[PDB]
């Protein structure tokens, strides 16, 4: 259904849509930790309100790109944030909560008129261009080729991909499609002793070599997962909605 | 690039989904441009965010230009090219000499080419009605107002169900399906098709139960052999009339034999069924399919 097509356009727009690899070395007053927490806690906001996967994915580029050209105080951090999550809300959300809402989240960190202010910014700073493509797009994509559809596969991919938006080092350097490709085969992997399917190669044009930096770290990532500072996404994915995937173990070893 | 200063308004158009659209025009390079004005409460509409983002990647030649957004903190100013008239006001003017052949084969040709690209581009319109098909004089046909427009994923998940005009709302919809896509879209093509055609709208109901009736009334209230599933679907009731489908050389007389071929595929019950835009631009219908200018202005 268009599926080609869409996919070749999206592989385009993420190489476009991409912030700079290297942006938190050039902000004087914010860290990769500040980051951190900031997107633990929309993770949070996405949970209370009940929001899309994808409305996060979202948020988190639009602030990405944001900070990739615009130099921001720590104090301001979560102001950014929370309009990018307004904005990601209005863009994909059936029902976006309201601006009070937003307001409210911050326990009144910003007035109203700040968050509206900065929506503005933020819509000035992207030049509206919103329809970015996430891992989350991509992995529902590569979905459709499981055989057959696995629901621990699907929910621990998910899981896997929203692990990497956390931590700015090192995902900033993956591309979404590669990031999805990775959680694919990793969470593919844990459950079913499967591996990155052939109709995946010829689709992508990605392996398991391509796909190896990004495994590797990954697979890092999700071992070290219980210990990590930010825990909120390792809460969430205990829910029955997303079939208890973060209590799974992880694999030892890959074997790549 | 632009700024307010250099545009002369000229006489208000319309409002569509939000917003209101003036004719202007540039001072400077004598381009007559429509503006879209947003008066900014919740801050900037989830339309506005939607058209915006999706039509700065639509560039297609038919596909309505969005040209510049022009943003003060309290208006935010779209500049569109200008068309000369919509789809619905030349079918009026069309009253006792009918659209020529060649000019509807050209609109529905150029139609399904502008909506295959927004649909490989992951985009759904959502709002086809001739009041949103916008006409030039040289022969050119292009969709507007993409304020009810969404980017889509693969697969879908469940959108917005208070979509689509009535009149132009394909049955999945009618009928509550959690999941629906582009054929949503080709369905309002096909109700158009159909009323270039005969000048009068296919479906023109006014309740969600009587556009059903008069959709089954046209093509057959749908068994489970023409539409697997549809007796599971939400809003489906089985004390629904079980009408005969009619033979389609009567729902559009005028139509010869590639015309109703191509206007059944274009109205198939079942989404999965139902013809994409890329498919259908090779119907042999267009087989001599042209661009020749209105017949009117
Ligand atoms: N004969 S007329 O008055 O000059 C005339 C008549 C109808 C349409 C136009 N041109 C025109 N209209 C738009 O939106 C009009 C709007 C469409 C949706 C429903 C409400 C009205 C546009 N958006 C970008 N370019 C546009 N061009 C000109
Ligand atoms: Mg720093």
């Amino acid at each position: 259904d268009y599926h080609e097509d869409i996919h070749t356009y999206l592989r385009e727009m993420e190489v476009k849509c991409k912030p700079k690899v290297g942006y938190m070395k050039k902000q004087p007053d914010i860290t990769n930790s500040m980051r951190a927490i900031l997107v633990d806690w929309l993770v949070e906001v996405g949970e209370e309100y009940k929001l899309q996967n994808e409305t996060l994915h979202l948020a988190v580029n639009y602030i990405d790109r944001f900070l990739s050209s615009m130099s921001v105080l720590r104090g301001k951090l979560q102001l950014v944030g929370t309009a990018a999550m307004l904005l990601a809300s209005k863009f994909e959300e059936i029902y976006p909560p309201e601006v009070a809402e937003f307001v409210y989240i911050t326990d009144d960190t910003y007035t109203k008129k700040q968050v509206l202010r900065m929506e503005h910014l933020v819509l000035k700073v992207l030049t509206f261009d919103l329809a970015a493509p996430t891992v989350n797009q991509f992995l529902t994509q590569y979905f459709l080729h499981q055989q057959p559809a696995n629901c621990k596969v699907e929910s621990l991919a998910m899981f896997l991909g929203e692990l990497s938006l956390i931590d700015a080092d090192p995902y900033l350097k993956y591309l979404p499609s590669v990031i999805a490709g990775a959680a694919f085969h990793l969470a593919l992997y844990t459950v079913t002793g499967q591996s990155w399917p052939e109709s995946l190669i010829r689709k992508t044009g990605y392996t398991l070599e391509s796909l190896k930096p990004c495994l590797m770290d990954l697979h890092q990532t999700y071992l070290k997962a219980p210990q990590h500072a930010q825990q909120s996404i390792r809460e969430k994915y205990k829910n029955s909605k997303y079939h208890g995937v973060s209590l799974l173990n992880p694999p030892e070893t890959l074997n790549l | 690039p632009g700024s307010m200063e250099n545009f002369q308004k000229v006489e208000k158009i319309g409002e569509g989904t939000y917003g209101v659209v003036y004719k202007a025009r540039n001072k400077l390079t004598g381009e007559v441009v429509a503006l879209k004005k947003i008066r900014l409460t919740e801050g900037v509409p989830s339309t506005a965010i939607r058209e915006i983002s999706l039509l700065k990647e639509l560039n297609h030649p038919n596909i309505v230009k969005l040209l510049d957004v022009i943003h003060t903190e309290n208006k935010l100013y779209l500049v569109f090219e200008f068309l000369h008239q919509d789809l619905k006001k030349f079918m009026d003017a069309s009253a006792l000499t009918g659209i020529p052949l060649p000019l509807i084969k050209s609109y529905l040709f150029q139609l399904l080419q502008g909506l295959a690209f927004c649909h490989s581009h992951r985009v759904l319109h959502r709002d086809l009605k001739p009041q949103n098909l916008l006409i030039n004089t040289e022969g050119a046909i292009k969709l507007a107002d993409f304020g009810l427009a969404r980017a889509f994923g693969v697969p879908v998940r469940t959108y917005t169900h208070e979509v689509v005009t009535l009149w132009y709302r394909a049955p999945e919809i009618l009928l509550g399906c959690k999941y629906y896509s582009t054929a949503v879209d080709i369905w309002s093509l096909g109700c158009i098709f159909a009323e270039m055609v005969t000048r009068r709208a296919l479906f023109p109901g006014d309740s969600e139960i009587d556009q059903l009736f008069r959709i089954f009334r046209t093509l057959g209230t749908p068994d489970e052999v023409v539409w697997p599933g549809v007796t599971s679907m939400p809003d489906y009731k089985p004390s629904f009339p079980k009408w005969a489908r009619q033979d389609f050389s009567k729902v559009v007389p005028p139509l010869d034999e590639d015309g109703r071929s191509l206007l059944s595929q274009m109205l198939h019950y079942d989404p999965n069924k139902r013809i994409s835009a890329k498919a259908a631009l090779a119907h042999p219908f267009f087989q001599d399919v042209t661009k020749p200018v209105p017949h009117l202005r």
